[PDB]
């Protein structure tokens, strides 16, 4: 299973940190991702994390998401800094395997609003 | 190993050396076909394709 | 008397050629953000023949969809969906964009070690 949390209302400007418990499923072999899906939009890529903690991000989120790993827990967590009404979405966690999301969770809602 | 330029190679890399016909250089490394050399006149130093050159 | 100067010796890509060229190239600022397309990448591939002598088989990316990462360890250009995103790769326009951390970094063999043997 993947289950994150960490969502919530957030006022335009503000920040927000989310965080992935993972199960199964070999995790230090895994390149970890972050996704999001608004509604009636398509899921878009938000950020990678690499097997060996190497990371990047959309440009949409450019200077203002972090994304980390903590290899003890089998846990990723993404930091949202300066939000926007566009961040607006459900944010999943997933593994990426080659060009593909091999497992995915369901997610977290955030709501920015101004 | 002292080299002339037998023609005239102009590069926009900093590690190139740009030279002209005519020009000395002294070789520093024959490291494949591409040498590192140092001018005569100036002492800038760079790389160079060695099929540019003639051994003197 | 041949008025034409000769081709500059030929070799195959290196980790530290890729390296200093995608340097080059960022000090510049020639490539980034530029949409890509066949034709240009074979300009840009044929320019660093010519004046290097670099065979133009060492400038590939990994197939996407999305970001696409270079093949060569030391290139330090993706590239980038500019309409996000697609499912189908060969629809996403790509613009090439630099990023530093390419150097350290080989990402292409970690999405894709079957690449790699």
């Amino acid at each position: 299973q993947l289950v994150e949390s960490g969502g919530g209302l957030v006022q335009a400007g503000g920040s927000l940190r989310l965080f992935c418990a993972a199960s199964g499923f070999t995790f230090g072999t895994s390149n970890m991702a972050w996704l999001r899906q608004a509604p009636g939009k398509r899921r878009e890529w938000v950020a990678l994390i690499t097997i060996s903690g190497y990371t990047d991000y959309a440009d949409s989120v450019k200077d203002r998401f972090t994304i980390s790993r903590d290899n003890a827990k089998n846990t990723v967590s993404l930091q949202m800094n300066s939000l926007k009404p566009e961040d607006t979405a459900i944010y999943f966690c997933a593994r990426r395997v080659g060009s593909e999301y091999d497992l995915w969770g369901q997610g977290t809602q955030v709501t920015v609003s101004s | 190993i002292i080299v002339v330029a037998l023609y005239d190679y102009y590069s926009p890399f900093s590690w190139d050396l740009s030279f002209q016909k005519g020009d000395q250089m002294v070789v520093l490394e024959e490291s494949g076909e591409w040498w590192k050399a140092r001018s005569l006149a100036t002492r800038k130093e760079g790389y160079i394709p060695s099929n540019y050159v003639a051994r003197v | 008397g041949f008025p034409v100067r000769p081709q500059v010796p030929l070799r195959p890509m290196t980790y530290k050629a890729a390296l200093d060229i995608s340097h080059f190239l960022k000090e510049k600022g020639g490539l980034e953000g530029l949409i890509w397309s066949q034709r240009r990448q074979e300009i840009l591939d044929l320019w660093i023949y010519h004046t290097q002598g670099y065979f133009p088989d060492w400038q590939n990316y990994t197939p996407g969809p999305g970001i696409r990462y270079p093949l060569t360890f030391g290139w330090c250009f993706k590239l980038v969906p500019v309409e996000p995103e697609k499912v189908d790769a060969e629809k996403e326009v790509l613009v090439w964009r630099f990023d530093s951390k390419l150097a350290f970094h080989h990402m292409a063999r970690e999405l894709h070690p079957e690449y790699y043997k």
